[PDB]
């Protein structure tokens, strides 16, 4: 229902990666997967997550975190990072399930 | 004797307070009770221990200004 | 290993000497705050775990000392 | 542009005798030195004994 | 006037020799300074307790 | 019983955080000891050198330990000798050995009293409501000869009689020898007898103190002089 | 999450290293009652009783 | 002409490690706990190097010869109790460093979270035995219930602790040898921190986000440095209040007697830093199964790296994991105390429900937990 | 893929035991330098097996020396690989050193 | 010494300094072999093995 949708609305304000400017595919831990998803990204899509990166490391070296208006908000929340790593788990999983045989 | 304890008179000036008195009347029920001599091993340790604490403490508080 | 690390494109820093500018840049003012709001974003996951060990160090002291006591 | 570019203000963060924009500097520079190289000098006598 | 930092880093700090000089002296004369300092605020605390207060009585 | 007292804080003049011990209280009970408790108990830690510049000067520790009579040999035709003791003699023992300790007193072993504030919980404050807490045992319970009614003691039954009361001793400084003020000065000697760099311990502490106050808020100052470069530092992101 | 190796070439990898895994597992048993001069085996066998 | 710091081969070593060394620009301060343990350890080394030019291990002169060190060696009282009171800042030390390890997702570094494990096997090791070197009434009772605990394991307990004791009790071999193996110990803890830090500088350092560090990233010198230097000399203020003001509060009074085979003591407790596993040891009534319970206590601290199923390193975007961590931290604080507390009611079953709870959280409730969060993110 | 060169442990002992190139024509003298390691190991644990009975104490070391030689299983055999194993230590260094004159050896 | 001759002191801190001293030496032994390694070994002739070596 809507209820799950702002329960979920909720925990992204809960959790705390939205007051960093950060989308939530960067905070993707960076596994093998991730980073062939990361290496076939186009170049505007990196330049953007490493630098949400770095702002996100210099706010905590200062203890801080950025004013209101410039937050991260569930829904403008993009998912960029989803149709890569789906074809990298697809053909992954395609890989395995050959060498199984 | 001629010369007097100190810690006697401070201990005299704590067993009149309420907590330490409500204690010691524990303790004569208790002491008249086990003298009453029904034939059972109970004794009177836990509210001598109670008065002792209280009347201590008060001492404590007390003591040492008299002591060269 | 340094110059070797990462892919970084378009990002200018600025910085200042540590003789140009003050140590200590509104200790207090900005300090006392921004404590607060960390403390604020904390304590409902740090807190409560030690409040209930808190009462069970409490609740089993005094079920200590209340078996010692002599049953009547 | 690369002229487009230029440095924030950092009048949060500068001394109060370089906060003055239109005086030069070479002037106070001294006074600054050693007062962090006094601070410096006071912790290593602080160590060393 | 030239300030008091102006003249220690012209005349002291300016070198890394005369620096070490001036933190060698310092803690010469702050050893000094700290210490007799320091004991005195202890026999100030503890006056009529320590030995040094009452080898008066039994010294001769 | 299984049931447990608690000794109460008194008020001791070192129990301050610089506060030092009182000299005068801690040669007082030395005295208290070398009349009454060395009788029955051991100090095999403690030498007559460690009185100087303490409670005693060098003579008149040396005087101290010029009465004591202490065994040492063997000489030259090969068998113990006895002589007047020495500053570099340690306190005397009163029995050769822990069985004939226990078979003198009733049973019980006297324990060295050397670590003895710092072998039991609460420290001197057991000593003084160990030594002042002598008391008639309550209804019911029966105390078998030889045992003493102590409250303070584990168990309490104690082996040792009262061993204080109102004048046991003559004080050599003019002070009232009530049994209180024999138990705290022999509760301050004992406190002096387990750590004696207690005065020297405590005058560290106030020049560790001094020193580490002055020392964090300028190492901080260096830090945060060092780490200003990042902390000031503004990012910018410009694509083309 | 073992679930990678279920499959006909890793069992016929298991069912080729069954002999060279047994024989290395009767090197590790030998050696160490061997070792151990442990009186369950070595009483078992001829030669060896000689010091008992 | 060239640089001397880049060319010569040790100075090339030690500025790759300390000076040139790439370091996240926002780590905290728990990410001073590690040059702290090995700057105590170093103070463990001197102390106890100090320590041992008097000390004679013998069961006639052990206690004896500690009393010396205290009364006749000139501060020798200081270098003793900086001993003891530097043990318990090592193992709150050691703490602090795996709990930072356990929050901030630094596991997945498995072989040097591995070499950490047997690093704080050999410090708890070198710790007991220490322990057991003055000869006091605690030491060697301590002793003797660790090792007939040790005792139980099928068909070797008697014969390894008859071996580990030199004799059929507690005696004046295993005193030598115990002071033998704690001297040597902490020398082979050194060589493994030395390839801790190896395998930690192969595979770089940890940040509180649990993000890739390498986009902001600054050198070692003179940043962190300077916090190093601030955090020891905060460790020392601690060290050295505890030393000089309160010097027997960690430890416990019944230190201060001579051991005696025939007296026991009502209360046979461990150093506090032992006292959560030996509620373990006592949370099940069958021996075997609490030594079992202990070791695989430490082990799956061991195996913490195979059970993470979230696809977050650290914990600073998980709160119901941070909430199940921090109930886990707590836990472990009544454990200590449970382990403080005698065989009574009602701290049978308050340790049992603390041991299960602790199995609890770190087998099952966290994985599922971080499921839990995956779902609330849309992750799957 | 392989462990003997991308291990960061095992990459230490190839790069100095395994891999490593050294002169096809070096005598037996060269042995003495790999000798005199394998002697400080063997004085090591053999001194780790005189320090779990050694008693430093002026009334009582020359009795526990005695007590490891007469009392102490195979003591005597260790106490004595010890004497004569800093005595093998010390030829083993002399040619070392003779060998390091010899030929050239210090301008390392 | 630690006293005014050899006694239980000198025999005391000899036996630590004699147990701890193989460690440095051990170590200092890992240096050795470190500077050795950046150049290769010498060989008889005195030449430069590098031409053949295994
Ligand atoms: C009211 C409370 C104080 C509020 C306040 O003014 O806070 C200022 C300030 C608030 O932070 P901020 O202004 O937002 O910016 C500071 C940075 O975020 C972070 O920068 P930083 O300055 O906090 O430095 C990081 C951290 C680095 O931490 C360390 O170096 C310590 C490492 C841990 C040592 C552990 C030893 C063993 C512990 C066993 C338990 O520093 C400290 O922890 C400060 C140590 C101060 C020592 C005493 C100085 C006088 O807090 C501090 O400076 C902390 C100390 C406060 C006193
Ligand atoms: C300790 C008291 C609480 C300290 C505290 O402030 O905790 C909250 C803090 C939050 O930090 P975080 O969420 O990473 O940051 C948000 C933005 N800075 O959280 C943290 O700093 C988390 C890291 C804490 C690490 C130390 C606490 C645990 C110590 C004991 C661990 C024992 C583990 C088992 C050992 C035996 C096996
Ligand atoms: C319901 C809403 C959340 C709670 C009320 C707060 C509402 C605030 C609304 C306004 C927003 C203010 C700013 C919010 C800041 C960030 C969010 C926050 O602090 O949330 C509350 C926090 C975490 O909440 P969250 O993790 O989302 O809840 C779990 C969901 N499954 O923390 C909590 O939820 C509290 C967790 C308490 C846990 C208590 C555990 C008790 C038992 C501990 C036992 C330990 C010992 C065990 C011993 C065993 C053996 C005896
Ligand atoms: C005795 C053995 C003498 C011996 O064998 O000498 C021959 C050999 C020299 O032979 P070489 O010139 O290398 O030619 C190879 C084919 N003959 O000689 C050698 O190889 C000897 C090389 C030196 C090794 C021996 C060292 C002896 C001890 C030296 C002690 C002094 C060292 C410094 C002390 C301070
Ligand atoms: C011979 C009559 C003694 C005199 C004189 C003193 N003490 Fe004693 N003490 C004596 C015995 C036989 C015992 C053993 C008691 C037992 O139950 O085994 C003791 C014990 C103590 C203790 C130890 C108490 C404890 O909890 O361990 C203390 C601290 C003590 N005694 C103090 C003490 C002092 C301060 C004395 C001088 C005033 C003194 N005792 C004299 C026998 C005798
Ligand atoms: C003997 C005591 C120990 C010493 C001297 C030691 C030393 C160090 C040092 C110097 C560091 C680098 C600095 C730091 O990150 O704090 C470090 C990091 C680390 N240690 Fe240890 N350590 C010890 C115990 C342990 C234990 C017991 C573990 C395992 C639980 C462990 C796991 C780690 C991990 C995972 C890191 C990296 C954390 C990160 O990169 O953020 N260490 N250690
Ligand atoms: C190789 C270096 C070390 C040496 C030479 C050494 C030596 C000694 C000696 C001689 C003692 C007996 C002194 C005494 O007990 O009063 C001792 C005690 C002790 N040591 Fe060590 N030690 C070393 C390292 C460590 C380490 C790394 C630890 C753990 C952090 C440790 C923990 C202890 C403890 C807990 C005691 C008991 C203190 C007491 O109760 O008095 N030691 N050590
Ligand atoms: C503590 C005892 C010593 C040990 C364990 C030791 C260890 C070693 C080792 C392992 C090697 C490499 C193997 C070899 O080439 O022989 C070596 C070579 C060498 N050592 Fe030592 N060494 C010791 C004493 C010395 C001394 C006292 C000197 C100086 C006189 C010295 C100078 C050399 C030199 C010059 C080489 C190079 C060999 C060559 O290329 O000709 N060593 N040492
Ligand atoms: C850490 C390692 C070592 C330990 C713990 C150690 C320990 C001991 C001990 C306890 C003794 C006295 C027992 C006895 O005399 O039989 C001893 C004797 C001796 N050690 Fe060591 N040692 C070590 C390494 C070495 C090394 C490397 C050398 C050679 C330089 C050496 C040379 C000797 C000699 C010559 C004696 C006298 C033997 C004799 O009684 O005649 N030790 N050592």
């Amino acid at each position: 229902s809507k209820w799950l949708d702002g329960f979920r609305k909720w925990y992204y304000n809960a959790a705390g990666f939205n007051k960093l400017g950060l989308m939530r595919d960067d905070t993707l831990h960076e596994t093998e997967d991730v980073k062939e998803a990361i290496r076939r990204l186009p170049e505007d899509l990196y330049n953007d997550r490493m630098f949400r990166i770095k702002r996100a490391l210099d706010l905590t070296m200062r203890h801080q975190i950025l004013p209101k208006d410039q937050w991260t908000k569930y829904e403008e929340d993009k998912f960029y990072l989803e149709p890569y790593l789906k074809e990298v788990i697809r053909e992954r999983k395609e890989r395995e399930e050959w060498a199984k045989k | 004797e001629e010369l007097v304890d100190p810690l006697t008179t401070v201990r005299e000036h704590c067993e009149q307070l309420e907590k330490c008195v409500k204690a010691r009347e524990r303790l004569e029920l208790c002491d008249n009770r086990v003298s009453s001599r029904s034939q059972t091993e109970e004794d009177c340790t836990e509210e001598l221990f109670d008065f002792l604490h209280a009347r201590d403490h008060c001492v404590a508080h007390k003591l040492f200004k008299n002591l060269k | 290993e340094f110059g070797n690390l990462a892919r970084i494109r378009h990002v200018i820093s600025y910085s200042l000497s540590p003789f140009e500018q003050r140590a200590f840049p509104s200790y207090f003012s900005k300090g006392i705050p921004n404590v607060l709001r960390r403390t604020r974003e904390r304590i409902l996951r740090v807190a409560p775990p030690f409040v209930v060990v808190y009462l069970i160090y409490t609740w089993g002291n005094q079920e200590f000392e209340q078996s010692k006591r002599k049953n009547p | 542009s690369h002229t487009d570019v230029k440095v924030p203000d950092f009048s949060d963060y500068r001394r109060a005798e370089v906060l003055d924009s239109t005086k030069s500097s070479k002037e106070s520079s001294e006074a600054r030195k050693g007062f962090s190289y006094l601070v410096t000098a006071t912790t290593t006598v602080g160590v060393a004994y | 006037s030239p300030t008091i930092p102006s003249r220690l880093y012209s005349l002291l700090f300016r070198r890394t020799s005369t620096f070490a000089l001036t933190i060698a002296v310092g803690a010469l004369f702050f050893e000094r300074a700290f210490d007799q300092g320091a004991d005195a605020i202890y026999e100030h605390i503890n006056e009529g307790k320590l030995w040094k207060h009452i080898k008066h009585k039994y010294e001769n | 019983s299984d049931l447990e007292l608690h000794p109460p804080s008194y008020p001791w003049s070192h129990r301050g955080l610089l506060s030092s011990l009182d000299h005068t209280s801690i040669r007082r009970g030395f005295q208290v000891y070398k009349q009454v408790c060395s009788s029955c108990h051991s100090m095999d830690y403690v030498a007559y050198r460690h009185l100087v510049g303490v409670c005693y000067t060098e003579e008149e520790a040396k005087a101290l330990a010029e009465e004591v009579e202490v065994q040492d040999g063997p000489n030259d035709d090969g068998e113990m000798f006895m002589r007047p003791g020495k500053l570099s003699d340690y306190f005397p023992k009163p029995y050769p050995n822990p069985e004939a300790a226990r078979a003198a007193n009733n049973g019980a072993l006297p324990p060295d009293l050397s670590y003895i504030v710092r072998a039991r919980h609460g420290g001197e404050d057991y000593v003084f409501s160990l030594l002042t807490g002598y008391c008639e045992p309550p209804t019911g319970v029966s105390l078998r000869e030889g045992l003493y009614f102590n409250p303070y003691f584990p168990g309490q039954a104690i082996g040792m009689a009262p061993p204080i009361y109102t004048e046991v001793l003559e004080y050599d400084d003019g002070t009232p020898a009530t049994m209180s003020q024999v138990a705290k000065d022999v509760a301050t000697f004992l406190r002096w007898a387990s750590e004696p760099e207690h005065d020297h311990r405590k005058r560290m502490g106030l020049k560790m103190l001094l020193m580490m106050g002055l020392l964090l808020p300028l190492t901080y100052a260096m830090k945060r002089h060092k780490w200003s470069v990042l902390k000031s530092r503004k990012l910018a992101y410009r694509p083309p | 999450m073992l679930s990678r190796f279920l499959g006909p070439r890793y069992r016929e990898l298991a069912r080729n290293w069954i002999p060279t895994a047994g024989m290395w597992g009767t090197v590790g048993a030998v050696g160490l009652v061997w070792a151990t001069d442990w009186r369950l085996i070595l009483d078992w066998v001829p030669y060896i009783n000689g010091k008992f | 002409m060239t640089n001397m710091r880049k060319t010569h081969p040790l100075f090339k070593i030690i500025n790759h490690s300390f000076i040139d060394l790439p370091a996240p620009s926002n780590i905290s301060s728990w990410w001073n706990f590690g040059s702290l343990l090995g700057v105590c350890l170093m103070v463990q080394i001197i102390t106890g190097l100090f320590l041992a030019m008097h000390y004679t291990s013998d069961t006639m002169t052990a206690f004896s010869s500690v009393t010396h060190i205290c009364r006749d060696v000139n501060y020798g009282w200081l270098i003793r109790y900086m001993h003891a009171n530097g043990a318990s800042m090592f193992f709150i030390c050691l703490f602090l460093h795996v709990g930072r390890g356990l929050y901030y997702g630094s596991y997945t570094f498995m072989e040097t979270w591995n070499i950490g494990v047997l690093l704080l096997f050999a410090v708890m090791a070198t710790a007991f035995m220490g322990y057991v070197l003055p000869w006091g009434q605690m030491s060697f009772w301590g002793a003797t219930v660790i090792t007939n605990l040790l005792s139980a394991i099928p068909y070797i307990g008697t014969t390894l602790v008859e071996w580990i004791w030199g004799g059929f009790s507690v005696d004046k071999a295993t005193l030598t040898r115990f002071f033998a193996f704690h001297f040597i110990l902490p020398f082979i803890i050194a060589a493994l921190a030395i390839v801790h830090l190896l395998f930690l500088h192969e595979t770089g350092s940890n940040n509180p986000t649990g993000l890739n560090s390498d986009a902001d990233k600054i050198p070692f010198h003179p940043y962190y440095t300077i916090k190093d230097i601030l955090g020891i000399l905060i460790m020392f203020l601690i060290l050295m209040t505890l030393v000089l003001f309160f010097p027997d509060m960690l430890g416990d009074p019944d230190n201060y007697m001579p051991a005696n085979p025939l007296n026991t003591p009502p209360h046979i407790k461990p150093e506090w830093y032992f006292l959560f596993a030996y509620a373990i040891l006592r949370s099940i009534p069958n021996k075997l199964g609490g030594v079992l319970a202990l070791i695989l206590s430490i082990l799956i601290l061991a195996l913490m790296p195979f059970l993470h199923t979230s696809k977050q390193r650290s914990l600073m975007f998980r709160p119901i994991t941070q909430i199940l961590y921090w109930i886990l931290v707590a836990n472990l604080l009544i454990l200590t105390w449970i382990g403080g507390q005698p065989v009574e009611h009602p701290f049978i079953i308050i340790g049992q429900l603390a041991s299960i709870s602790y199995f609890s959280i770190i087998l099952i409730l966290m994985p599922i937990s971080g499921i839990i969060e995956d779902k609330m993110l849309k992750l799957y």
